[PDB]
C-alpha cells in the first residue's frame, strides 16, 4: 500500500494529511525529499490535529536572542508535539520514519520545514 | 624518492585468475584490515587566534572524517578576554554540536561523533555578543585536557 503526494511549503507553513481509522499493529512508513528550492524536510505523526506553528515559533524566538542551542531546544519541543518524527534519516537532509500504530483509531501526518542554519559568515536560524 | 596516491588491492586465495587483475569478489572473506585491532591513531593541533574589532567571527575547515571517528575541541583565553561562543557545523551550515562551559568557568569544550560515510566539519568561534585565545583541537584524541 503506497501513495504519492506533492506540495509546496511557504515560510514554514506545514501541511496536514489524515490517516483515517488505522488498526493496532500496523506499521507506517514515511519519506520526504526536496525537489526544488532550499527546503529542509521534516515529518511528524500525531493523534489530535494541532498546528505546531505556535510552539515551534518559540524555538526561533529563543535562539534568535541567545545561545540556546537549537538542537537541544528543537528535540525537546518535538518530543512533546509529536509521537514520532525524523529530521535527516535519509539521503542528505531528507527524512524517513517508521512508526508502529499504538492503538486503534485515526492519526495525522505533519509535513513541513525544520529550523536550520545555512550560512558560514554568521549564525541565523 | 617515495610516491603518494590512492590504490586498489585485489587479494585471492587459490584463485589463479587474480594475477590477471580482473578477479571479481567471490566466496567468503579471509583477510581483514590490521589497524582495526589496536587504538585509532590520534591527531592533535593547536593554534593561536585573535579576534580584532572588525574580525569578531572566525571559521576553519577540517579534513574529512571516516565513519566511527570522534572529534574534540576546546578553547582557553590567553588573558582576561571573555569566553567566546563555540559551535560545530558541516559544510552546508547544519549545526552538529554546541560548546559547554565547564564548571571552573575558564574554558569551553565540544564533542562529536561521525555517522555519515564522509563528514566535512567547520569550527565556528565568535565573540560578537586585541582579545586573543588558544584553540586546541584533536581527532581520536580524548586526552586534549
Ligand atoms: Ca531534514
Amino acid at each position: 500500500r503506497v501513495q504519492h503526494f506533492t506540495g509546496y511549503i511557504e515560510d514554514g507553513r506545514g501541511i496536514f494529511y489524515s490517516l483515517p481509522d488505522m488498526k493496532q499493529g500496523d506499521i507506517i512508513y514515511a519519506s520526504m525529499q526536496n525537489t526544488g528550492g532550499n527546503l529542509d524536510p521534516l515529518v511528524g505523526i500525531m493523534a489530535e490535529e494541532i498546528d505546531p506553528a505556535v510552539s515551534l515559533g518559540q524555538v526561533l524566538e529563543k535562539a534568535l536572542a541567545s545561545e540556546n542551542d537549537l538542537i537541544s531546544e528543537l528535540t525537546a519541543v518535538a518530543d512533546r508535539i509529536f509521537l514520532g518524527w525524523d529530521d535527516d534519516g535519509g539521503k542528505g537532509y531528507s527524512a524517513s520514519l517508521e512508526f508502529t500504530i499504538p492503538r486503534d483509531g485515526t492519526y495525522h501526518i505533519f509535513a513541513g520545514s525544520t529550523i536550520t542554519n545555512q550560512r558560514l559568515d554568521k549564525f541565523q536560524p | 624518492t617515495y610516491t603518494t596516491g590512492s590504490f586498489q588491492l585485489i587479494l585471492g586465495l587459490n584463485a589463479p585468475q587474480v594475477i590477471s587483475g580482473e578477479g571479481e569478489p567471490e566466496g567468503e572473506v579471509f583477510a581483514s584490515l590490521a589497524s582495526l585491532e589496536i587504538k585509532p591513531e590520534a591527531h592533535v593541533q593547536e593554534l593561536e587566534i585573535r579576534l580584532d574589532k572588525d574580525t569578531r567571527y572566525l571559521t576553519q575547515h577540517t579534513r574529512n572524517l571516516q565513519p566511527g571517528d570522534t572529534f574534540h575541541a576546546l578553547v582557553e583565553p590567553i588573558g582576561e578576554a571573555p569566553l567566546p561562543r563555540l559551535r560545530l557545523t558541516d559544510s552546508g551550515g547544519k549545526p552538529l554540536a554546541f560548546g559547554l562551559i565547564d564548571q571552573p568557568g575558564e574554558s569551553v569544550e565540544l564533542n562529536y561523533t561521525c555517522d555519515q560515510d564522509i563528514c566535512e566539519l567547520v569550527v565556528h568561534v565568535d565573540g560578537t555578543d586585541e582579545a586573543v585565545y588558544r584553540l586546541l583541537v584533536g581527532i581520536n584524541a580524548p586526552n586534549l585536557r
